[PDB]
């Protein structure tokens, strides 16, 4: 029984201190840190452990204002870059720093996340020009 | 200091029932494969607190005097029914307290019927009438079994009961009587497998679960416990509290497992299985002290 | 200024208490009800968030319309909708519910559920994954976070 | 695991521990350290009334021990 | 909050009796009779009273009003006031206030009696060495002395059971 | 109150007079919409008219079009179709058990077997990509065959699931009060079983030794070892027992199907009905023409009417096609076991009480989507 | 009167809980819009068994007296009569469904 | 080949009938049920912490309805209307015009994400794999206007990630 009491102390002390323990506790839940696999732009950290079952493999820890939205709290999905989105959904067996990229020059680096309920959100319209081209009345008079 | 005693009783009933709700929800969660709830705050405490708050800010709508008078009776029972419970020094040294338990359970039946009348002529009120009938079919069993388990204790005073429980527990001289009584506690708490069944829902819900904690504390006092050592009563308080906690977890744990009866199967089972067996165990408990020459010291 | 500070902290407190748990009633006609039951699963808990399945309409916090609304269902749908407490929010789950879906060009099918109740969250998919529905419920919580109710009452 | 259900159990057990502790300390605190004299019978009440009478303090628990022998 | 606490609870007791004998709707009458039974229990426990008053409180409140409200709710409706009911309440309240007037402002009240209306601590014992109760060995008779009485009582109740099932369609 | 249906029960007190289901609260127009589409377009209507069975109805419609069209599916596709049909039968039976459990009370094995069903949804996801509405079964074989790394996962699930169904029989099934709930409710005369047109697990559970797999084997079911349980009495405890034993026989069929998987073929070798694979499409000309016209117009069908029926876990799932010689169907109807089981509710509820009526509805695998057509 | 003080405090605090449940929300926003016989047998059945419980239950206070034979005799007679009433309605198929 | 059930009689041997009587009057298998439920109590739960730990998926999941473009080139779309020809909900709306360069292109390309039943026929019917079902699952949009994707929405959507979609296609161009 003492070893279970022993291993929980290393989760507290070895995490980085009681500041970092309480931080990741009140972020959502995590006390299962101990692998420290990857990290990425927007500063997010990616932890893959093996001794847990299928599903607790890969977990993400976000940052504070990666865009300026106070995302210390209130984290969301679509705050992931795409290669880590292939990673963490358990579609593969490779951390995406093995080979991320593609050699095509159109791909963003902002990765504009979910935005419904903002002043900057999508609107539908028509991608179609003039339909029937109404008749132009001439400007000159007859008397 | 006496109103301070009252406040130290009825301020932890709110915290007790709310933390009971988080405990039963977490316990059901781990009975299944669920960590519910743990995300909302540190191990889910602010979630029941703020959820109680949200339930108080629901703004509902609507006979009005009856709708007032039912949950006020329910919650004043939930307050006024922890008075003689002898956590070592009880609040009022009643000469008889178990009959007060029976009387205020009947007042809870009043509460349920008044709510059913306030429900304004519904198939729900027919069902609530049936629930009143099943709830009233239990105070026979509880009073007769309680009579037999105090018969080995002489007086109604319940301090004599805490004297009786020093040598061995009272669970050993009456175990099947205790089993039937614990099933009757499941019965009186109106929860699983004994079901079914607007506002103020927080106050009514509070009344039901304070009734649960009362029945479990009274179960723990009636059948087992520890020794009242004076000039350190907190030892008895701790051991009593631990045993009552384990019994309440077992109570929700038995609720976690079985489908609920049919109403007519419930009546059939109640009468034709508990009621002759109660009478037979009770007449044997009557003839027992005359055949062991051990009648308790009725002072 | 200090009254503004008090109203801001109190409004944030009561909005936080509202977005705390939010137990719905599971309306659930068609196969999207099965997927609601599968987001009640052990592998995706509603109960981690205070979300409880409870068919009691008079204590319903939000309401999840999921399934295929019909002409015979719609009057009873709004009659259930009106016997609900006044802070109410609607999650339309499912391609059928949020715009008719596969049975769109048909009689006896209401074209979505805009035609009965106001809708707040649209989560599409056929069925929407429990994953996606839970992302929708988190976005509902953040909609509740941005509400400024008592601030508008104070500057009213 | 159920290591996490134990804080809820412990906090609710603290909420169950508090009223008995408060009651017992108030009895031992507002009766001069002596336990509050439980009384059920008219004999004991008569004894308690003559006890609070002969003390002179108009408090029954002062108990005026073995001094008025002379 | 004075000497006459038994008298005040008696006044509220008479108030409850007038409250359901002013002929209301019967569930309101059951409410008022629950009030009356509670305060009569208060009166008898003021006389002490430790056993018998709270005893039959179980049978009276714990066994009768529940069945009365049960039958009242299930049988008829009176589903949604009249001057005769409130007028009976007016007359009962006025006669109660007249009794309060003639008790507190005079010496004695005589309808055909001699009531000395004052502090009713009289009569009471001078603190004898009872050491059980009166009620304790009182109702702890019926078994060493009550041969005939409880036999005919239980016999009457068994006949009551068979009468009830016959009327409600024996067998 | 959730179950969703209208029921008008006129009754004498707590017993009965006459109880009638008003259904039609859910009517969508599936038959008319299939009458205005092609076959390949209107396959997902067949996927979701029953929505719990997600491959049995696929299998039924594909066998309907093959039976009308006279094209034998290739053997490896037949064995894969058999494997997914038995997985789907397993899933529908375990849902029926758990939904009767939560409809009566019995809160937790619901959650337990839903964890098992989440594992099987993971298998469906890896195979097709859908969560639940995996179309995946074209007329004329299985589209887009299963990836590498699946059969051993099925093997591990099979062992774990035999243990979990043993633990379910530990929890319930000689449970005292659930048996006391269900003893003698739902008596069914065999004449009433025939004239009222009950099919499947009702006929399995009361009397007649009648199974479509063993009377008209529509596929390679004639090569696997199993036995359908016969019901002894007209009640639902016994019918529960036959459901659980059909689950375990489905586990046996899954084990033999893993042991008998030939490495043959994916689809038919008929490039006028099944579309060609994409590489030979983008190389060859005829393949491109067949892809193009097969997806615009659809394959033509010889005219006539046919009927076929297979084992849905509710019963005789019948699909009846009327096909004018064309690229479109002309009419289709679905003989529904749920509709047939809902038909005899007066005889199943004449001599009981309303809580037991709710138990009668719950113990028959109803969805009220398939009851609609 | 100590218990009267307890009853008064609990009643008043519970009424304050009810008025917090009702008259708290100051945001006044938008105001908007046959019986059976076998129910009755159970109540009278309970009633008569409760009356015989009232006859039985002062038994343990009586346990200290000399006439033990008559006590045991009439006590067994009372429980036997109660069980005879139960067996009478049991064999005359009364409380059945 | 059948196995009919409920073939046991209650044995009139005294051992079996007294074991069933002690089972009835001692409440045994109810305690056995409690033992099974405690056996599932002390296990470890299969609950992924969702907003951090996202659930497992497949390489062939059907999500976003994105579009693609050529490597160092313009839109992979041709506007040959096969996807509107096969779309069973008829959610696809295509109006096509060629530009002045001569190659055939579009004007308007609409997906009713309301009407979309997410088959995959438009993925498995386009001859060039222009429209591709995305990997993700998050649409979750507050207004009914905003779930009606236009062509430029799909282009800014499919250009939000290429290497994801191309990685899935390179993993999955042989089974289909
Ligand atoms: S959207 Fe799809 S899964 Fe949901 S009810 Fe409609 S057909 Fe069923
Ligand atoms: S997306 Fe593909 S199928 Fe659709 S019009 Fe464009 S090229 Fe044709
Ligand atoms: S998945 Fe189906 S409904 Fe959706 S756009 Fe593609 S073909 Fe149309």
């Amino acid at each position: 029984l003492l070893q279970v009491l022993k291993r929980g102390l290393q989760q507290v002390s070895g995490h980085g201190g009681l500041r970092g323990y309480l931080r990741v506790l009140f972020r959502a839940n995590d006390v299962r840190v101990g692998t420290l696999v990857g990290e990425d732009k927007y500063g997010n950290k990616y932890y893959e452990d093996n001794k847990q079952f299928f599903g607790r493999h890969r977990w993400v820890i976000y940052t504070t204002e990666m865009n300026g939205k106070n995302t210390f709290w209130d984290v969301d999905g679509s705050m992931v870059p795409p290669e880590w989105h292939r990673w963490l959904h358990c579609m593969t067996d490779d951390p995406p720093t093995v080979k991320p990229p593609t050699a095509r020059k159109f791909i963003w680096t902002n990765h504009k996340f979910n935005l419904s309920g903002t002043p900057q959100q999508y609107v539908p319209y028509s991608t179609t020009r003039k339909k029937i081209q109404e008749w132009v009345p001439p400007s000159t008079p007859y008397k | 200091m006496f109103m301070i005693n009252v406040l130290t009783l009825i301020i932890p009933i709110l915290l007790a029932v709310a933390f009971l709700t988080l405990v039963e929800r977490k316990v059901l969660g781990y009975m299944q494969f669920r960590k519910g709830p743990n995300v909302v705050g540190p191990y889910g405490l602010l979630q029941p607190i703020a959820d109680a708050i949200k339930l108080f800010i629901k703004e509902p709508l609507r006979s009005i005097s009856m709708f007032i008078l039912a949950p006020i009776l329910a919650l004043t029972l939930a307050l006024t029914m922890w008075i003689p419970l002898p956590m070592p020094y009880p609040l009022i040294n009643m000469n008889l307290g178990v009959l007060f338990m029976l009387a205020m359970s009947s007042l809870a039946v009043y509460s349920i019927l008044w709510s059913g009348w306030a429900s304004n002529s519904k198939y729900a009120l027919i069902g609530a009438l049936r629930a009143v009938a099943q709830t009233i079919s239990y105070e026979v069993t509880l009073a007769i079994i309680l009579l037999s388990v105090l018969l080995m204790n002489g007086s109604f005073t319940l301090s004599t009961l805490i004297i009786t429980q020093e040598q061995v527990w009272l669970i050993f001289p009456a175990w099947p009587l205790a089993m039937m009584w614990f099933i009757s506690t499941l019965a009186e708490t109106n929860r699983a497998p004994f079901d079914l069944t607007a506002g103020p829902f927080a106050l009514f819900f509070m009344a039901e679960y304070a009734n649960i904690i009362m029945m479990n504390i009274f179960t723990t006092t009636l059948f087992l416990g520890a020794f009242h050592n004076p000039y350190m009563p907190e030892l008895y308080t701790i051991n009593f509290t631990i045993k009552s906690l384990l019994l309440s977890i077992t109570f929700l744990w038995i609720r976690a497992s079985y489908p609920r009866f049919r109403y007519d199967q419930l009546m059939h089972l109640l009468w034709k299985n508990f009621l002759p067996l109660t009478l037979a165990l009770c007449m044997w408990h009557v003839s027992l002290p005359i055949l062991l020459s051990s009648i308790p010291p009725q002072t | 200024s200090r009254g503004e500070y008090v109203v801001a902290k109190l409004d944030d407190l009561i909005n936080w208490a509202r977005r705390s748990s939010l137990w719905p009633m599971t309306f659930g006609l068609a196969c999207c009800a099965v997927e609601m039951m599968h987001m009640a699963a052990p592998r995706y808990d509603m109960d981690r968030f205070g979300v409880v399945f409870r068919a009691s309409p008079r204590q319903s916090d939000v309401m999840i319309v999921a399934g295929t609304l019909t002409n015979k269902m719609a009057p009873a749908l709004r009659k259930v909708y009106d016997q609900m407490p006044e802070p109410r929010y609607v999650v339309s789950m499912g391609s059928c519910a949020n715009g008719g879906g596969y049975y769109h060009y048909s009689y006896s099918v209401v074209r979505g559920c805009d035609r009965i109740v106001p809708v707040d969250i649209y989560v599409p998919g056929c069925p929407p994954t429990a994953e996606a529905l839970l992302y929708g419920i988190l976005q509902l919580q953040k909609k509740i976070k941005r509400e400024k109710r008592l601030r508008i009452w104070y500057r009213r | 695991m159920w290591f996490e259900v134990l804080p809820g159990i412990a906090v609710m057990g603290v909420c169950l521990f508090i009223p008995g502790m408060a009651t017992a300390r108030i009895h031992r605190f507002s009766n001069g350290g002596r336990e509050k004299r439980v009384a059920h019978y008219s004999y004991q009440w008569y004894l308690m009334e003559r006890d609070r009478r002969v003390s002179g303090v108009n408090r029954y628990y002062v108990s005026k021990g073995l001094e008025n022998i002379d | 909050m004075m000497t006459y606490i038994v008298f005040i609870l008696s006044i509220i007791f008479v108030m409850g009796f007038v409250g359901f004998s002013s002929k209301p709707s019967p569930i309101y009458g059951g409410l008022g009779l629950i009030v009356s039974g509670g305060v009569g229990c208060g009166i008898v426990l003021n006389f002490g009273g430790s056993f018998l008053g709270l005893m039959v409180f179980l049978i009276y409140l714990g066994g009768m009003m529940v069945v009365f409200g049960y039958t009242t709710a299930m049988a008829t409706e009176q589903y949604p006031s009249n001057k005769v009911v409130l007028g009976t309440f007016i007359t009962g309240l006025l006669m109660e206030f007249l009794m309060v007037y003639y008790v507190l402002k005079d010496k004695e009240v005589e309808i055909v009696f001699k009531f000395n209306g004052m502090g009713d601590w009289v009569i009471y014992d001078t603190g004898d060495s009872g050491f059980f109760s009166e009620e304790a060995m009182g109702i702890a008779a019926l078994y060493s002395y009550g041969t005939w009485l409880v036999i005919v009582t239980g016999w009457s109740l068994l006949i009551g059971v068979v009468v009830i099932m016959e009327i409600t369609r024996g067998n | 109150h959730p179950a969703v249906l209208r029921l008008v029960m006129e009754l004498s007190g707590e017993m009965v007079r006459k109880c009638d289901p008003h259904i039609g609260l859910l009517h969508r127009g599936t038959e008319k919409l299939i009458e205005y589409k092609t076959y390949l377009q209107a396959l997902p209507y067949f996927d979701r008219l029953d929505y719990v069975s997600m491959m049995c109805n696929e299998q039924a419609y594909s066998l309907a079009v093959e039976k009308l069209l006279n094209i034998q599916p290739p053997p490896r596709a037949q064995w894969i179709r058999v494997l997914f049909g038995e997985i789907t039968r397993l899933l529908n039976h375990i849902m029926a058990v758990t939904t009767h459990a939560l409809d009566i009370g019995a809160m937790t094995p619901f959650f337990w077997m839903f964890e098992e069903r989440e594992k099987m949804f993971e298998f469906y996801e890896r195979v097709s990509g859908a969560r639940m509405h995996a179309a995946y079964v074209r007329p004329g074989g299985v589209h887009q065959d299963l990836p590498l790394g699946l059969m051993d996962d099925i093997y591990e699930f099979s062992k774990n699931f035999s243990l979990r169904i043993d633990e379910l029989e530990e929890m319930l099934t000689n449970n005292r009060i659930w048996r006391n709930r269900t003893v003698d409710i739902g008596v069914v005369t065999a004449e009433d079983a025939l004239n009222y047109g009950f099919s499947g697990v009702m006929l399995r559970g009361s009397g007649i030794q009648w199974d479509l797999r063993k009377t008209q084997p529509y596929d390679v079911y004639d090569q696997v070892e199993f036995d359908v349980p016969i019901g002894s009495r007209g009640d639902c405890y016994d019918r529960y027992l036959c459901r659980v034993e059909e689950m375990r026989q489905s586990i046996r069929i899954i084990s033999q199907c893993l042991n008998k998987m030939p490495p043959g073929e994916i689809k038919v070798d008929d490039a006028k009905v099944s579309p060609p694979k994409r590489a030979e499409m983008k190389t060859s000309m005829e393949s491109l023409i067949h892809h193009f016209k097969l997806y615009t117009e659809g394959y033509q069908v010889p005219p006539g009417a046919t009927y076929t029926a297979i084992e849905a876990p509710k019963g005789e799932f019948g699909v009846y096609l009327v096909s004018d010689g064309s690229s479109r169907p002309y009419r289709c109807k679905i003989k529904a076991p749920g509709f047939a089981h809902l038909a005899g509710l007066d005889k199943m509820s004449k001599g009981h009480m309303l809580a037991d009526v709710v138990a009668i509805i719950g113990t028959q695998d109803i969805v009220f989507g398939e009851v609609d057509r | 009167m100590n218990l009267m003080i307890t009853l008064l405090t609990n009643f008043t605090l519970a009424t304050l809980l009810v008025t917090i449940a009702f008259w708290l929300p100051q945001l006044n926003v938008y105001s908007e819009k046959p019986f059976s016989m076998k129910f009755f047998l159970v109540a009278i059945t309970f009633l008569l068994f409760d009356l015989e419980i009232a006859l039985l239950l002062p038994l343990p206070w009586a346990s200290q007296t000399t006439n033990l034979n008559t006590m045991l005799t009439m006590a067994l007679l009372l429980i036997f009569l109660l069980a005879v009433s139960l067996a009478y309605e049991w064999t005359q198929k009364g409380l059945e469904w | 080949t059948y196995k009919y059930v409920n073939l046991r009689e209650p044995s009139m041997d005294m051992k079996s009938v007294t074991d069933r009587a002690a089972q009835t009057l001692l409440w045994t298998e109810l305690i056995r049920g409690l033992g099974m439920t405690l056996s599932y109590l002390f296990r470890e739960p299969a609950t992924i912490n969702y907003p951090f730990e996202k659930g497992p998926l497949s390489p062939r999941f059907r999500g976003e309805h994105a579009l693609r473009r050529y490597p160092s080139g313009e839109e992979r779309c041709i506007a040959c209307k096969l996807c509107e020809a096969v779309c069973p909900a008829q959610a696809i709306t295509i109006e096509a015009e060629p530009r002045a360069d001569g190659s055939r292109r579009t004007t308007r390309y609409d997906i009713d994400m309301t009407k979309c039943i997410y088959c995959g026929f438009c993925q498995e019917a386009c001859p060039v794999d222009a429209i591709v079902e995305g990997p993700n699952f998050e649409f979750s949009t507050e207004t009914h206007e905003e779930l009606l994707y236009n062509k430029e929405k799909l282009l800014n959507n499919g250009d939000k990630w290429e290497a994801e979609i191309a990685a899935n296609i390179q993993a999955d161009y042989l089974y289909r």
